[PDB]
RNA sequence: ACGCCACACGGGGUAAGAGCUGAACGCAUCUAAGCUCGAAACCCACUUGGAAAAGAGACACCGCCGAGGUCCCGCGUACAAG
RNA sequence: CGACCGAGUGGCUUGCUACCUCGAUGUCGGUUCCCUCCAUCCUGCCCGUGCAGAAGCGGGCAAGGGUGAGGUUGUUCGCCU
RNA sequence: AGGUUAAGGUCCCCAAGUGUGGAUUAAGUGUAAUCCUCUGAAGGUGGUCUCGAGCCCUAGACAGCCGGGAGGUGAGCUUAGAAGCAGCUACCCUCUAAGAAAAGCGUAACAGCUUACCGGCCGAGGUUUGAGGCGCCCAAAAUGAUCGGGACUCAAAUCCACC
């Protein structure tokens, strides 16, 4: 099989090995594209990926490297972008960003802040009680936005009455 | 230091037991090898089992004592010995006319033997010798 | 049901054998922070007194109050810094690479050495720098000796070598302050390194006691009630079970119980100093008169009177420094009675 | 629990009989365990100032005798070691008995009392005649 | 006691009542199910349980597995719905046990098994078109309970 | 000893598990390729031994008609002989 | 929580067998001292709940460490504090 | 004493192939004829490969996204109330390219959210079922793991042929 893949005008991919640059407006992205088989080429004004193998584990990796591909041509243009809410019931939580990590404290009344190191290039802006985790890279800013969500994790309590925490409002 | 060998072996990216049984076949015919690059020779299959068998391979031993190498060094010059009759007169002689090295202490640069080689764009599910040692606890030295 | 039980002494301290260097010989050193200087000193023991201190610890009850404190008491009179070696890194670890030495020796150094009387101070620099250049240079370390001769409870005259390690700021930095250090003479203090108040790690070859039994060696059992009277005192019920078919090496056994080396951890130096403030009355029990550069320390010490100890800042300090605690009082009571 | 503020060798044994210090009834006391307490093998546990213990009634009124009570410790005949290096040791082995609460089943104390005591059990020593 | 003891055929038949005293009672209720007045042909689809090894099943094993069957086919069906499975076996071999040690160790009757040939058709059900995903559930609790593995084969039915 | 002193934190990789991106299968999907985390457990950290590691090691100096050493003598920080 | 019926793993109990030893492989229980297994009692980290919380109940990973003192009885076992 | 075979074997240890045409397997499965000795079961598997049958499709199939999803009437009955949806019975005609006397949630009952059914965008195979191959789950034990060992993955495994 062979899937031929145009690359937009507003963007210019490069490659090298089996890594893939992908540069843009908003950025760059590089990624490394390994797989048995799977050759991945630029062809001037196209992406390649073809094989000689049709085996249900080939097709499925040639299908993943399209989508990956595609989410490189959008993050470059566009770009990606998720937005976040917090909700608490008592005590005010405070949401900040610290450095190169956000930082949350006095959550659901504790002493110590809960943390966490932001991935990449992807850049949280907080307003208010609102979020919005944005980027080139998906899979970074895809990461960063989740890692927000996973750090009011309860596993000691009732999650039905314990609500409070950062979550995931609208997704890209 | 100064190892006057007939033959060097660049093992980068080749099949460890292949260039193991090859360099045995040679050294017993009276050759002296050095195999070089050590920490790059591979070794096919799931890595999770791969390194179960050789952290066992650690953790067994006794009084009496169970050596067993943690470094690409040695775990090269073992599977090698594993392939030598090294506890008689003309397979330790042939043993110790071979020595594996990390990196390459030559200015020339080592041949591939036919048939070693792994093609890393049609695998997968390999690991590298300096993988192995690293999770064994090794110090990387290289 | 036989209730469960911890094994008798410690697996982690073997074997059990007799000291090959008398001296200590530090494995592990500080991690490079600040300023440039050497990690390590050394002196010898002397003896034990109290002292009086207001307690330092801020998160104690206590604290601002008077505080009974026991001391070790070691003379720590300057020493020498007789040579640079340096290490480089190669495939097999670290290896010595050169060194580099000076003219002005102490007059008994030859007691222990053979005296360097022709050396190339430059060329020796010369190549650890170029070896720097290439970025294969290791670590920084000074050859230091003790002067026994200062000491006048010590018999020994003959100096105690060691090698003491040098990290600090940049490898170019700690070079360059090291070679100082070695070209003026060596002379340096514990002054120069330890502060009155930090965490220090002391180690030492421990009071020999020739052959012992399992009891005292490993702190087994002696045999209770009756089997006590029937031939059998101080030894272990068997030597393994039927199978194994051999005696395993983790059986508690005799033989050769202390004299051997031994890092004890965060050891807070109370007070450095000199004179004869410390003294005891009557002298220190078959050590002697103490009066000049010395060092207290809280707590025990590895070793007997007289033998060389050696100081590294703590390698892994539970607590933060608590600079200069005020001493209130040094018992110069006599220690016979 | 509260740190005491001093060291303590215990002097008392699973087993010992020592004197109640109170008017409860009690005139002596068995010990029987030690609150917070688990030794090792062959190891007979012990108690000693300042700790809580589990004791029944060796002698004193019909109706307090064969009864299970807790109680502290509050005398011991073996030293102790103050802040400042001096010892401190009593004439017997005392105990007060205590309910669920920490207060003194009794009305009043019998004897002196170690300073120590007050910093564990404050209604047991706001009721001392002497604290030493 | 466990099947594995008995599963196998490795004895001579032990069928002749005229020798053998004291056999109990089967266990097996009924043999013919559903509507036993109504006919096998007025049926469109007929499917029958095939074993598929050479075995002995203990009449424990034959009501066990009758039972779990049929109780479904009630519960889907009804009391009275329209099909008839059959049982189309009887247990006629009678079981031993040595329940003294290997002196004098003919065993005392303890039971009775059908031994059913590889290939052979267990139970077999007669019903329309719509129940037929209902006589393949409770033919699959049936194999559930026999020790044997079993195919389930629809014999008169091209409505698939 | 019944007395007194000292005995981490932190990293790296995982299990169960929680997730991200993601296809076979336009959707969905924590997984098939890839990734972020995550156990008193694993590896490092720390302590102890360790040139007989047969690839039997490295550096500096003194010396090869003399450097150094054993014996001898007074003694123990050592010790059953050694 | 879980009957019936069906399929298994272990080699601690018990039974069967009579291969090894009758020119002897010293008994039970206990004690002392050493190594190990996991089918986990506690401790770490997890999942579900008839999970508000607090206290539980059930389940997963996991063998680093721990799992103690006593009264009757030779007891192993087991009952009791 | 010379020569050629048998069982068995030809990557090294170890004599002889890292032989040829082709296919499967990713578990180190396996590299274990027979066996006290080499285990692996009922039951389960959109792991992957090969094969057959039925039906749907460029007059646009399968899926996805958007739009429409209507009134007679909130059928009648039961009932204070029931209006697709408590229960009982019925289950009709209009509009139109579709739209149930309503399949599943949801309300105290309404509402509210979708299913059926029509249209659009899109553009290539889709869907149902039968059979076979290799593998995977099921799968816990005691001093140190194992195919004799090393180690092996388009094999040095497995099956069909061949030199
Ligand atoms: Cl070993
Ligand atoms: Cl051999
Ligand atoms: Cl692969
Ligand atoms: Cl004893
Ligand atoms: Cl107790
Ligand atoms: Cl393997
Ligand atoms: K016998
Ligand atoms: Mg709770
Ligand atoms: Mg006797
Ligand atoms: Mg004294
Ligand atoms: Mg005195
Ligand atoms: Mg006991
Ligand atoms: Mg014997
Ligand atoms: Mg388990
Ligand atoms: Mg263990
Ligand atoms: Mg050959
Ligand atoms: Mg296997
Ligand atoms: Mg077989
Ligand atoms: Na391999
Ligand atoms: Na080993
Ligand atoms: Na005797
Ligand atoms: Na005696
Ligand atoms: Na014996
Ligand atoms: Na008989
Ligand atoms: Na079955
Ligand atoms: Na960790
Ligand atoms: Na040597
Ligand atoms: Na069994
Ligand atoms: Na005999
Ligand atoms: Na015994
Ligand atoms: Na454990
Ligand atoms: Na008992
Ligand atoms: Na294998």
């Amino acid at each position: 099989p062979r899937v031929e893949l145009e690359i937009p005008e507003d963007v210019d991919a490069e490659q090298d090995h089996l890594d893939i640059t992908v540069e843009g407006d908003n950025g760059s992205v590089t990624r490394r594209l390994w797989y048995p088989d799977i050759d991945v080429s630029v062809d001037g004004d196209t992406v390649v990926i073809e094989s000689d193998e049709d085996n249900a584990k080939t097709m499925s990796t040639i299908g993943t490297f399209q989508s990956h591909i595609e989410n490189m041509f959008h993050g470059v243009t566009e770009g990606w972008e998720y937005g976040m809410e917090v909700f608490y019931s008592h005590f005010p939580m405070q949401v900040n960003v610290e450095g190169d990590e956000v930082v949350i404290e006095n959550f659901l009344g504790e002493k110590a802040p809960r943390r966490t190191t932001i991935h990449g290039d992807t850049d949280v802006e907080i307003d208010g009680e609102e979020l919005t985790v944005s980027g080139p890279d998906i899979e970074a800013v895809g990461q960063t936005a989740a890692d927000i969500e996973q750090l009011t994790r309860i596993n000691d309590k009732d999650v039905r009455v314990f609500q409070d925490g950062v979550y995931i409002t609208r997704k890209p | 230091a100064e190892f006057d060998a007939d033959v060097i072996v660049d093992a980068r990216d080749c099949i460890m037991g292949r260039v193991a049984s090859q360099v045995a076949e040679q050294a017993l015919d009276g050759e002296t090898v050095a195999v070089v690059n050590a920490e790059r020779a591979v070794i096919t299959g799931r890595e999770e089992q791969i390194v179960e068998k050789y952290e066992k391979r650690v953790d067994i031993g006794n009084d009496n004592g169970y050596f067993y190498p943690k470094r690409p060094d040695g775990i090269f010059k073992r599977t090698i010995r594993g392939m030598l009759p090294h506890k008689k007169q003309r397979g330790r002689e042939a043993f110790e006319s071979v020595r594996v090295y990390l990196g390459n202490p030559y200015d020339e640069d080592g041949e591939v033997l036919d048939g070693t080689s792994l093609d890393r764009l049609s695998n997968i599910k390999f690991v590298t010798l300096g993988e192995i040692s690293e999770t064994l606890g090794a110090n990387k030295t290289w | 049901p036989q209730p469960s039980r911890p094994r008798k002494g410690s697996l982690g301290f073997g074997p059990r054998k007799r000291s090959t260097s008398e001296t200590p010989r530090f494995n592990s050193w500080p991690s490079d922070d600040g300023q440039p200087g050497v990690q390590g000193f050394a002196g010898y023991k002397a003896g034990m007194t109290h002292v009086v201190l207001v307690n330092d610890e801020p998160n104690s009850p206590r604290e601002g109050m008077e505080e009974t404190v026991p001391v070790t008491v070691i003379e720590t009179p300057p020493m020498r810094a007789v040579a640079l070696r340096a290490y480089e890194d190669t495939p097999y670890g670290q290896r010595p690479l050169t060194e580099v030495w000076t003219d002005e020796f102490h007059s008994e150094l030859d007691r222990t050495l053979d005296v360097p009387e022709d050396h190339d101070p430059d060329a020796a620099e010369e190549q650890i720098r170029d070896a720097h250049e290439a970025g294969d240079l290791g670590d920084l370390r000074l050859i230091t000796h003790t002067v026994p001769d200062a000491v006048p409870s010590v018999p020994k005259k003959k100096p105690d070598v060691m090698e003491t390690r040098v990290g600090g700021g940049s490898v170019s930095d700690r070079l360059d302050h090291a070679l100082d250090i070695v070209e003026d003479g060596g002379e340096h203090a514990m002054n120069d390194i330890f502060r009155a108040g930090e965490y220090a790690d002391v180690a030492g070859v421990t009071k020999g006691k020739g052959t012992q039994g399992p009891v005292k060696r490993w702190g087994v059992q002696k045999r209770k009630g009756k089997h006590a009277r029937q031939g059998w005192r101080r030894r272990i019920g068997n030597l393994g079970p039927w199978n194994p078919s051999r005696v395993r090496s983790t059986v508690p056994q005799q033989g050769q119980t202390g004299y051997h080396q031994r890092t004890e951890l965060n050891k807070r130096l109370i007070d450095i100093g000199e004179g004869d403030e410390p003294t005891v009355d009557g002298g220190f029990v078959n050590y002697g008169e103490v009066d000049g550069p010395y060092t207290l320390v809280k707590g025990s010490v590895p070793g007997p009177d007289k033998r060389l100890v050696r100081f590294r800042p703590a390698v892994r300090p539970n607590d933060q420094p608590r600079l200069d605690p005020e001493v209130r009082y040094v018992s110069n009571e006599s220690n016979q009675g | 629990m509260e740190a005491l503020g001093a060291d303590v060798t215990q002097g008392l044994e699973k087993g010992s009989l020592i004197t109640c210090a109170d008017n409860t009834g009690a005139r002596e006391l068995k010990v029987i365990s030690v609150h917070g307490y688990s030794g090792t093998k062959n190891r007979l546990p012990k108690a000693g100032l300042g700790d809580k213990i589990t004791v029944s009634v060796t002698k004193g009124t019909p109706e307090m005798r064969r009864q299970v009570l807790e109680a502290v410790v509050v005398r011991q005949r073996k030293p102790i070691r103050r802040p400042d290096g001096t010892r401190v040791k009593f004439e017997d082995n005392a105990a007060v008995i205590v309910d669920e609460n920490e207060d003194p089943r009794g009305t009043e104390l019998k004897g002196p009392i170690a300073r120590e005591v007050a910093q564990r059990f404050g209604s047991v020593a706001s009721a001392a005649t002497m604290i030493v | 006691k466990p099947a594995s003891m008995y599963r196998d055929i490795d004895k001579p038949a032990y069928t002749r009542r005229e020798y053998i005293t004291g056999i109990p009672g089967s266990k097996i209720a009924q043999h013919k199910m559903g509507r036993k007045q109504k006919d096998a042909d007025d049926y469109p689809v007929q499917i029958s349980l095939i074993v598929e090894e050479t075995v002995q099943l203990r009449h424990g094993s034959l009501e066990a597995s009758r039972l779990s069957a049929n109780r479904h086919l009630i519960k889907e069906l009804g009391e009275e719905g329209d099909y008839k499975m059959t049982l189309r076996k009887f247990p006629h071999q009678v079981l031993r046990e040595n329940k003294d040690g290997m002196r004098a160790a003919f065993g005392k009757i303890v039971g009775t098994a059908a031994r059913v040939q590889a290939g052979e058709q267990l139970f077999t059900a007669y019903c329309n078109v719509e129940d037929a995903e209902h006589v393949k559930e409770a033919f699959r609790r049936a194999y559930n309970k026999i020790t044997p593995s079993c195919r389930i084969d629809s014999s008169p039915a091209g409505n698939a």
